[PDB]
RNA sequence: GGGAUCGAAGAUGAUCAGAUACCGUCGUAGUCUUAACCAUAAACUAUGCCGACUAGGGAUCGGGUGGUGUUUUUAAUGACCCACUCGGCACCUUACGAGAAAUCAAAGUCUUUGGGUUCUGGGGGGAGUAUGGUCGCAAGGCUGAAACUUAAAGGAAUUGAC
């Protein structure tokens, strides 16, 4: 993916799932990306800033979504306790 | 009749790595187990695993990091003459420049290019990529 | 039991619909210049917490106390009066809880106004079949069950019924009606799955 | 054209340059005007016709010798009017291609990265590496889908009822495809993930 | 009305109708003697969150 | 379910699972002392006991087998040991 | 994290309680385990409500990020939930779908219904399973209401309340529209309760 | 030895009639049992045995543990109810998967091809024939060809003439 001049040679590089670090790919129609507002001190949404997360579409389709998503958002500051580790 | 405990173990991880848990137990454990594991290790292919004592034989659990693509174990193990490596990496392994065949040689449990610097043989175990 | 004969016919008509025809039916109990004689505990219970007089026509006295049945749903506590089929009904219109509605004794006082229910003190619950296994509609497996035929009008790839306003439920709640004129007429459906789902039939 | 999807919008007021952003990001294409205009040395290859009972059925390859192949196959009731409605099928469904070297890394890659295999109805077909000046070894229909991805050397080998012909070129088209879904340990670094052009210019997508 | 026909009239009459919203609230304690009534486990429920609510409890038992 | 953690299971969900199957294993029967009605003399029993353990002062029995705990007799009293 | 502020408070307390959004009912799906806060002795099990409040300002900072309100859609095919969401996309700029779906509609470019979601907000997923499906073929993500015996196929975010009282529907909705205006500059502080009251959601039957 | 019933064979009645077109009567061997033979069946789940993993729910049969539970009675036990667990005949849900498809908790963990081990097949006929051997009182069982001949025979699933 570097050439012997150290040049890249790839087309692009892909995203990966976030929850199960598989490579989505190109026709992946099923993957989803979920944007988060980030919030002011005062308490309103600030324009523009996001938290994201991507998840592929085999794990939407086995039905686990949820309960992944519940796990990133809680190490993240965004949930306190919905998440148990046991 | 558990012919190999060696089999059974990267039978294991490959279940789990394919449904995407992100860790896994086996039962029982071996010294060869945890030397297969180390060079596992050395490379990136899983985190930090911990070993349970209880007096009989034990119990590992392993972290799985979504590196992985596959593992397993070659049996029976042929005996490898030096200028055999070269067939068998091209037979397993799927590209020409990544993976590993693992061998035991009376140096020690390694990868199939740390033989090739220390210039010795032995027998197939099995491969990683 | 009790014979019936031409001669009585009538009256057992009657007592088939629920309306006491005897009369002090459950009794425990300005002046007198109005009174309501009835057989009907539907207009008795609003005549008594009205403040309402009611004459037991059987008798020639006022009633002040009576005792009847009524439906409770065990999920919210919330009372209902008792349809005239005599059963309940499927779902709690208040907390739309399935199959949760008991009927329970009942009691109604001219003097406070208020109601009353009876609770037997060492009820044991019964909670067969309350857990199954169910389809879903968006399973691998569904989707190859459903064909590619598209919509099948007969046989309608069936659904079960699990909410009060799903359209499924308009339909057999009308046509039930429909069936229930043309048959006595012309002489002239359950839904949930029961207790017993989870045992398996041949 | 007139684009009705929101997406065409974007490609016709020149907000979205090159392909690649549509791979990225995963986006559907409904539109064959946007493949049009951003690929456009795209060329096709006709494959097949036969009479079918009276009817016509097409099998079509478009690609350009640079990384993008696509497939379509139509039954019209004319034979010019199967090759037209083929080609837009084609080229609804062009894919990314990973190609690599079969050792060093001299002077642009030649060769394809990993071996892979691709199966449909009974046939499967198994596409492998191959040193410099060995060219493409695959029979004369298989042979001719390779070229127009723009690969050079590769050893394949084919097991089941290949005489079937369109499972044969279904198969192949599904293992290039897996090209991109094999992880490699230089594909092993973290990346912050993009932010989607359809929400950068929403106001000039909508309306 | 009959399905499939609309006019004016009953455009009008629609808008007004599904503006309804009744003087005080079908939530509104006030209707229930001031009071909740739940289950022990409900009431367990609040204790683990804090709280401080005028519950009644039923035994359910 | 794809994310949990196996080496410090809860207390609750260990005490449900069968003897062999806990993260290591180990006995769920246990030791009683126990005293006949008569006598001073205490004696140890083991809870799922297979003989009809007598007194050792004389030949009162303390309890009978079962298919699963024995069965202490009436009178008797008892301490877990 | 979000500020202290952001609690539950004790007043919406007494508004989820008289609703009864806590009386999850029965037939408990093995997914949705959590939630769960404990079984009665007669079989109905009780909703954790203060995870549902986490779970619905979760939802609420999702929304709030679209960057133009028109491309959030409701739905709703069930009547109970009809007037709710007419409501919600008044209040909000989203746009409603009430009765029939129409397959086809995110799909099929062609159709009168077509339309381009960023984001797709259902009422009940085992009812409205044809917008969900639909949903799937194009990259679009899915905030969904559930009980405890909701399927969980292709839902990102459950809110989990009951989904069957015409009173719990109608509340849930409420709420959601006040959050969103309120992580929105349209309501100028979170101590103030806001004007319009709950009934106005409610499915009105004669 | 026994011999009720039914009933290969056999002896007889009618030979007419297209739904009832194969029917009626008598009856030997046999059907049951004791002592020896025989070794076949669509002897079928048309799925070899041992071991690990990928999956969840409540019904039922046997055993065990807990409950301030109900009834028998003033305890114990018995019957019943709720929770848990080991083993078994099945069922429903689910598809990372598999397959030509029908379909499949194994028919999965196989071109990303290796847990241990036994048996069988190699286009359709000739043919389970001929010949040799071996077992049996016999009927027959087990083992088992070639010359020659032929372009198909076969599986699953679609649509629908007169
Ligand atoms: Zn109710």
């Amino acid at each position: 993916m570097e050439n012997d001049k150290g040049q890249l040679v790839e087309l692009y590089v892909p995203r990966k799932c976030s929850a199960t670090n598989r490579i989505i790919k190109a026709d992946d129609h099923a993957s989803v990306q979920i944007n988060v507002a980030k919030v002011d001190e005062e308490g309103r949404a600030i324009p523009g800033e996001y938290v994201t997360y991507a998840l592929s579409g085999y794990v939407r389709s086995r039905g686990e979504s949820d309960d992944s998503l519940n796990r990133l958002a809680q190490n993240d500051g965004l949930l306190k306790n919905v998440w148990s580790y046991s | 009749t558990r012919s190999s405990v060696l089999a059974d173990a990267l039978n294991a991880i490959n279940n789990a790595e394919k449904t995407g848990k992100r860790q896994v137990l086996i039962r029982p454990s071996s010294k060869v187990i945890i030397k297969f594991l180390q060079v596992m290790q050395k490379h990136g292919y899983i985190g930090e695993f911990e070993y349970i004592d209880d007096h009989r034989s034990g119990k590992i659990v392993v972290q799985l990091n979504g590196r992985l693509n596959k593992c397993g174990v070659i049996s029976p193990r042929f005996n490898v003459k030096i200028g055999d490596i070269e067939k068998w990496t091209a037979n397993l392994l799927p590209a020409r420049q990544f993976g590993y065949v693992i061998l035991t040689t009376s140096a020690g449990i390694m990868d199939h290019e740390e033989a090739r610097r220390k210039h010795v043989s032995g027998k197939i175990l099995g491969f990683v990529y | 039991g009790d014979w019936i004969t031409p001669e009585n016919l009538t009256e057992a008509i009657i007592k088939d619909s629920g309306e006491d025809t005897t009369g002090s039916l459950g009794v425990e109990a300005p002046e007198n210049q109005v009174a309501l004689a009835t057989g009907d505990f539907a207009v008795q219970n609003v005549a008594l917490q009205m403040n309402l007089n009611l004459m037991n026509f059987m008798s020639g006295l006022k009633i002040k106390r009576i005792r009847n049945y009524m439906l409770r749903c065990h999920a919210c506590f919330k009372i209902f009066p008792l349809p005239k089929d005599g059963k309940p009904k499927h779902f709690c219109a208040s907390c739309g809880g399935q199959g949760t509605l008991l009927r329970c004794a009942v009691s109604v006082d001219s003097r406070t106004g208020n109601v009353t229910p009876h609770l037997k003190s060492n009820f044991q619950w019964n909670n067969r079949g309350n857990r199954y296994s169910v389809a879903s509609p968006l399973s691998k497996n569904s989707q190859k069950r459903y064909g590619k035929k598209g919509h099948v009008h007969s046989k309608p790839q069936e659904n079960v019924i699990l909410r009060e306003d799903q359209k499924e439920y308009e339909k057999v709640i009308k046509q039930e009606e429909w069936t229930r004129r043309h048959n006595e007429k012309i002489l002239n459906v359950r839904i949930g799955k029961g207790r017993y789902v989870n045992s398996s039939k041949r | 054209w007139v684009p009705v999807t929101k997406l065409g919008r974007l490609v016709k007021a020149g907000k979205i340059t090159t392909i690649e952003e549509i791979f990225l990001h995963s986006l559907p294409v409904k539109e064959f005007q946007i493949i049009d205009t951003l690929l456009p040395g795209l060329q096709d290859e006709v494959m097949n016709i036969k009479p079918v009972q009276t009817r016509f059925k097409a099998v079509v390859v478009v690609g350009d010798s640079n990384g993008h192949v696509g497939l379509g196959i139509k039954t019209a009731k004319e034979v010019a009017g199967a090759i037209r409605a083929g080609i837009i099928i084609a080229k609804l469904s062009v894919i990314p291609i990973r190609r690599g070297y079969w050792g060093t890394n001299l002077g642009q890659p030649h060769s394809l990265a990993t071996k892979t295999t691709g199966k449909c109805g009974s046939v499967t077909v198994r596409l492998i590496p191959a040193p410099r000046g060995s060219g493409i070894v695959a029979s004369p229909a298989v042979k001719k889908l390779l070229q127009l991805a723009g690969v050079e050397d590769v050893y394949t080998q084919s097991n089941g009822k290949t005489r079937t012909l369109e499972n044969t070129l279904k198969a192949a088209f599904v293992a290039i495809g897996n090209t991109y879904g094999f992880l490699t340990p230089n594909l092993w670094a973290e990346q912050p993930l993009p932010v989607s052009p359809l929400d950068i210019y929403s106001d000039e997508a909508s309306a | 009305p009959v399905r499939g026909i609309s006019f004016k009239l009953q455009e009008e009459e629609r808008e007004r109708k599904d503006q309804y919203v009744p003087e005080v609230s079908a939530l509104d304690l006030s209707r229930s003697n001031g009071v909740l009534n739940v289950d022990n486990q409900t009431s367990d429920l609040v204790k683990s969150l804090g709280l401080k609510l005028p519950l009644s409890v039923i035994n359910v038992s | 379910v794809l994310v949990q953690d196996l080496l410090h299971p809860t207390a609750a969900s260990e005490a449900r699972k069968h003897k062999l199957k806990t993260l290591v294993q180990g006995p769920r029967s246990y030791f009683l002392d126990v005293k006949c009605p008569g006598c001073l003399n205490i004696t140890t029993v083991f809870s799922h006991a297979q003989t009809a353990v007598t007194c050792e002062s004389c030949s009162t029995i303390l309890c009978t087998p079962t298919g699963g705990k024995a069965k202490l007799s009436e009178g008797t009293s008892f301490r877990r040991k | 994290s979000l500020p202290a502020t952001f609690d539950l408070t004790p007043e919406d307390a007494q508004l989820l309680l008289a609703a009864n959004t806590h009386l999850g009912a029965r037939n408990v799906q093995v997914h949705q385990e959590p939630y769960v806060f404990n079984a009665r002795p007669d079989g109905v099990h009780v909703i954790n409500v203060g995870k549902t409040w986490e779970k619905l300002v979760l939802a609420a900072r999702i929304i709030a990020a679209i960057p133009n309100p028109e491309d959030v859609v409701a739905i709703s095919s069930r009547t109970f939930g009809q007037r709710a969401v007419l409501k919600f996309a008044a209040h909000t700029g989203a746009t409603p779908i009430a009765g029939r779906f129409t397959p086809g509609s995110f799909t099929n470019y062609i159709t009168r219904s077509f339309k381009e979601p960023r984001l797709v907000i259902v009422t009940d997923p085992r009812s409205d399973a044809q917008a969900i499906k639909e949903a799937s073929y194009v990259n679009i993500p899915v905030i969904a209401l559930t009980d405890l015996d909701s399927p969980s196929e292709f839902v990102d975010v459950a809110i989990p309340c009951n989904n069957r009282g015409k009173h719990s529907i109608g509340l849930i909705w409420y709420l959601l529209a006040r959050e969103v205006l309120r992580l929105r500059g349209a309501l100028v502080d979170r101590t103030q309760p806001w004007s319009i009251m709950p009934d106005l959601y409610f499915y009105r039957d004669p």
